[PDB]
């Protein structure tokens, strides 16, 4: 019983999905409706600062 | 020559080496069967009741 060789999977994957995603999520830019993004792990840094009500 | 054919010679000496090898080949079936991919159930697509995919 040799190792079986499934076939390759299909054009369509969430590969494009999520590097499209994560790029947008760094590098800053300008939204559509909006004035200016933020990239993640420095709006976080920003929450933190600023803070949340707490009690 | 008093009972025993004139090849025997060649087969007596011929059949303990077919028994040295059909010994060598028991041990050889033998480990081979418990180190196959059936018996240890390696690289066989277990059927699933709701037949998944990962």
């Amino acid at each position: 019983p040799f190792t079986p060789q499934p076939a390759p999977v299909t054009g369509n994957t969430y590969r494009t999905y999520v590097n499209d995603a994560r790029t947008l999520l760094n590098s800053y830019g300008y939204t559509m409706e909006g004035k200016v993004h933020i990239p993640i792990d420095r709006a976080m840094d920003l929450i933190v600062e600023r803070g949340l009500p707490v009690r | 020559a008093q009972i025993f054919p004139r090849n025997a010679n060649l087969l007596s000496r011929l059949s303990i080496f077919a028994l040295v090898l059909l010994v060598v080949e028991g041990i050889l079936i033998l480990g081979v069967y418990f180190r196959s991919n059936y018996f240890r159930q390696v690289n066989v697509a277990i059927e699933q009741p709701v037949a998944f995919s990962h």
